[PDB]
């Protein structure tokens, strides 16, 4: 093996540590040429064996304990995107892997470094949501969750309120902070 | 009994991510279930001061009006004032916030200086030292990080800023950590970091390892080509 | 064991340092600082100007590259400049390539 | 250093062709520019035996080819009727001759 | 990089104008050090003030068009230097607005 | 060098460590005269952490930025109830560093290249 | 330079001169430990020439040539009534006097392909 | 660099006195004398006890600490083209010198 110094792939956060109860957020590069097929997204079993089990596909399909939970949704389209995990989970703590099934198949690894600390967010729904005055100078949205595509709809849009908070005054949903191409975190009501 | 006011300094809520308001309040007399709050101007009073010190042996029995709050409260951060609810104490008292101008806001500019060469000559240790100037108003949070990973508070010790003889409201602090002569010698890059109100991002990373302090042979490489010229 | 400071192409400078270990010892091992400069010697004294005169002084500031005139040209960059083709009557501003390796078109 | 890379070492008897690979980073100017098998001698930087631009030396004509594949970022030196003088340090890059950008080889007959 | 001209008499005072990027990280004054050859700073954006130039000069920050004024209340005839302004950590290399008296 | 640059003052500093009974006395002594206390500042002895009975100090003396590249001294005197004779000096200058060679070599040839 | 050439030994002499007061007293120091009486002689203070009331001594400290080569700091202490603190030191060591040599070297039409 | 030009005309019969700033610091003085392109002033006078010998017997030295002033006083004051008689304070004497005089 030789490993080139001067690479084209662009540089990856190997670690984005986060709030437990909170959310992440994981810019995946892949080849700018050629557009995904299947963005597998990964776990690992061991340092030897480490078969990926993949938590999220193109289609939707999500794993038993990140159902609901966790999202891929492939903006920032230009030869990238963000898969999400909301819900500080500790036993998440790992490395995560970016799969594609196009060509140049860099498998880009990102470790997630959970820490128990203040949510960023509010609580649980029913509909709370929280997000400091500070992490607050984008745009705190919600979305109904669907493991096939995440939509937004209507909730308390206003500015800080507590701070956020969601309506659906008349399932899973995300209450969470959107740069606009890029994404902040997220918030899990029921 | 006693009532003072203290505002939450930002080395503080860096540390918190929030703020702990607190009205000094202690030598109380043996009232159980203190009914002492921190009260704000806007009409915000804390709760009461969750787990305080009910049958501690300390004759004070200290019950201070500090609860766990917001952090939207500093980030507007305007002058807060305390009404103390006492049996014993009948007088009212209102106390607004000291840190109103603050005196001001400097950005402090740290330096960090490598160990002596006479010490690691002595073959035991080495101590780097990081001094901050400037330091508008207090305010500061050292730590130091080796290769990403925080090191042991014990390791190494800062100092309660001390004022400057260039501008008094300008203040300084130092933080020396000390290591084994073999660990600087090795090349570890030991830079401890600065954090402040005044800081950009609230926070710094100056640099320092032994293989980029002064230099003692330089062999400067100047080749000569005409036909050179598309620099390779 | 070389960290390199700086490798600034527009100059031909690369700066690295390295600890050599001459004895073996602690405080005995010197730290060094590589300069490597390449005077193109035929370069003109604007690079993107073939007609400019000939560079004759060298001035290399060495706090200027650890953190603009150029004076070689960098390999993986396209320089091309502008230049009258006449033919027929026709005169037409063509861009012709200075570098030509590395002007091709992706 | 160069992120060129080759046979640290190829070998082979005599009179029996031997093919040697050289990987460079495919961009535009490394899949445009001159490629050069060149052998170091003894004295003297590299005499350069074959290139890519269609020049081959005293020697090496009619033995050689050097393809140059730019998708597979690569480029192949082929060396036909090798013989105990063909046997020494050679250098395959990209470029001057004078000038780094390249790997050796080490060949043995 | 233009250098002002400016005379005075002994109680003549000038005034110095510089570009703000409004980085005010730093921006400074800084005469000609005629002993040395390089730049040393008289004031800046910290009160730092030159001991030869002893409460004699103070700056004043516009955001109408980002104007960095020097002020001088005093002039012992000492041959002003080349009070070359700058922006950033490094004095010597960040010079722009020359001025010459 | 990097306060240095800045070409607004210059921070020198003692540093004490190791001394025992605590009351040890930082001075500086500048020109072979005192300083006056207003330049140089003293912190309160410490414990050391690395340690036990020794302690430490520093004494941070700041100067003109342009004293310092002019070629001064400033020693520093502890003085401090054990030291052999009760006085140590320390002095500082621009060229307190170990001699520093160079070894500029042009190569004017235009054969013999370099190496990426 | 001829002690060292011979390598046999070294004399460091620490001349104190210009105090008035006829009685002085020297002492030399090594890393801070006082050296032993015996390894340095000490001059009695004799009257300067072209100072009448002013007095000198010398003091000479003989070590081995490869402790000098072993770059070390031999400090002298003088103790004077007239002195500030009462003592003053000052130290020199192999690499006092060394001033930066520049080895400048001039690579012409020559090879070895040596990269650079 | 504070320039004053005493310029005592007197020649042989003058007795050029200058004073020159004086810092209280206990620290010795000197009256430089730029030597003939060497650019290394020598100390005509300082407080340690050395006179040069061509201003020896002439050249006296008085104190005004109140005044914060030193006067140097060349009483035979014979000619000898002089160049900057600078005056400082400090061990090293070319760097700190101080005050300039031309006579
Ligand atoms: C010579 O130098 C100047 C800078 O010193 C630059 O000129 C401009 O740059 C563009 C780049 O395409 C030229 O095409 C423009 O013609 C130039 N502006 C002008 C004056 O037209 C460039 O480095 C060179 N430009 C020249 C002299 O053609
Ligand atoms: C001359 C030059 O450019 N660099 C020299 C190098 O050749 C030599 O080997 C080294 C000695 O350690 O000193 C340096
Ligand atoms: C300068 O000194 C080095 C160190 O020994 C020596 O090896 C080198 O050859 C000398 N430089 C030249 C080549 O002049
Ligand atoms: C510079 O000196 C070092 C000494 O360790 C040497 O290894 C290096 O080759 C020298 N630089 C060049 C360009 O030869």
């Amino acid at each position: 093996l030789f490993v080139n110094e001067e690479s084209t792939i662009p540089r990856s956060p190997t670690v984005v540590k986060g709030v437990a109860g909170g959310s992440v957020a994981v810019l995946c590069p892949y080849n700018r040429k050629e557009s995904k097929s299947i963005k597998y997204w990964c776990l690992w079993e061991g340092a030897q064996n480490g078969r990926c089990p993949l938590l999220v596909d193109s289609e939707g399909w999500v794993k038993a304990q990140y159902e609901g939970r966790l999202s891929l949704l492939e903006e920032p389209g230009n030869g990238t995107f963000t898969v999400i995990l909301n819900q500080l989970t500790s036993r998440d703590a790992g490395f995560y892997w970016c799969l594609t099934n196009g060509d140049t198949l860099w498998r880009t690894t990102v470790e997630i470094k959970i820490i128990e600390g203040e949510p960023n967010l509010k609580v649980p729904g029913n509909v709370p949501c929280h997000f400091p005055c500070k992490f607050s100078s984008y745009e705190k949205y919600w979305c109904k969750w669907n493991n096939t595509g995440c939509q937004a709809l209507p909730s308390q849009d206003e500015g800080p309120s507590k701070s956020r908070l969601v309506s659906l005054t008349l399932g899973w949903y995300w209450c969470g902070v959107k740069q606009g191409h890029f994404y902040g975190e997220t918030a899990a009501v029921y | 009994i006693r009532v003072f006011a203290i505002p939450p300094s930002f080395a503080s809520i860096f540390l918190t991510k929030s703020t702990k308001l607190t009205c000094l309040v202690t030598d109380l007399t043996t009232y159980d279930s203190v009914t002492i709050s921190w009260t704000r101007q806007n009409g915000e009073a804390v709760k009461t001061h969750t787990n305080i010190s009910e049958s501690h042996p300390n004759a004070t029995f200290s019950a201070v009006g500090e609860a766990s709050i917001c952090e939207d409260d500093w980030n507007s951060g305007e002058r807060f004032t305390c009404t103390v609810t006492h049996t014993d104490l009948p007088s009212p008292l209102k106390q607004t916030i000291s840190r109103p101008k603050g005196v001001a806001l400097h950005r402090p500019d740290v330096y960090l200086l490598p160990p002596a060469r006479e010490q690691l000559n002595l073959r035991e240790s080495a101590t780097i030292t990081c001094l901050v100037t400037g330091f508008s108003p207090a305010d500061v949070f050292v730590q130091w990080m080796q290769r990403g990973q925080p090191l042991s508070p014990e390791k190494y010790v800062t100092s309660a800023p001390m004022p400057e003889p260039q501008a008094p409201g300008r203040y300084f602090a130092h933080s020396i950590l000390t290591v084994s002569e073999e660990e600087w010698n090795t090349g570890e890059t030991y830079t401890c970091v600065v954090a402040h109100e005044a800081l950009p991002n609230r926070v710094t990373e100056r640099t320092v390892d032994k293989s980029t302090g002064k230099p003692t042979l330089y062999n400067v490489s100047l080749v000569m080509s005409d036909t050179a010229g598309t620099c390779y | 064991e070389r960290i390199v400071l700086v490798d600034n192409k527009c100059k031909c400078a690369r700066i690295t340092s390295r600890i050599i270990r001459s004895s073996e010892d602690p405080n005995e091992d010197i730290v060094e600082r590589n300069i490597r400069i390449i005077v193109p010697l035929n370069n003109r004294e604007n690079i993107s100007d073939p007609t400019s005169p000939l560079r004759t002084r060298f001035v290399y500031h060495l706090s200027d590259l650890c953190k603009e005139t150029c004076y070689t040209y960098d390999r993986n960059k396209c320089y091309t400049a502008v230049v009258p083709l006449v033919y027929g009557g026709e005169t037409k501003m063509v861009e012709t390539a200075l570098t030509p390796d590395a002007c091709y078109p992706d | 250093k160069s992120p060129i890379f080759g046979p640290e070492e190829v070998n082979s008897v005599e009179g029996n062709s031997v093919s040697i690979t050289c990987y460079y980073p495919p961009t535009s100017v490394n899949r445009h520019t001159r490629k050069y098998w060149c052998r170091q001698g003894a004295r003297g930087g590299c005499i350069t035996l074959i290139s890519s631009e269609g020049y081959v030396s005293s020697k090496y004509a009619g033995r050689a080819n050097l393809t140059n594949f730019p998708e597979n970022g690569t480029f192949v030196v082929n060396i036909a009727q090798l013989s105990q003088d063909d046997s020494g340090r050679y250098k395959c890059g990209l470029g001057i001759n004078s000038r780094g950008l390249s790997f050796d080889v080490s060949l043995e007959v | 990089l233009p250098e002002v001209k400016v005379e005075g008499e002994l109680g003549g005072s000038v005034t110095i104008k510089c570009p703000l990027p409004e980085m005010h990280v730093r921006i400074y004054l800084c005469r000609e050090m005629a002993g040395s050859g390089t730049c040393g700073t008289v004031v800046s954006t910290t009160n730092f003030i030159k001991a030869e130039y002893k409460g004699r000069v103070t700056l004043k920050q516009y955001p109408r068009k980002n104007l960095f004024l020097v002020e001088v209340t005093q002039l012992t005839e000492s041959d002003s230097g080349v009070y070359a302004c700058g922006a950033g950590m490094n004095t010597d290399r960040g010079k722009t607005q020359k001025v010459t008296l």
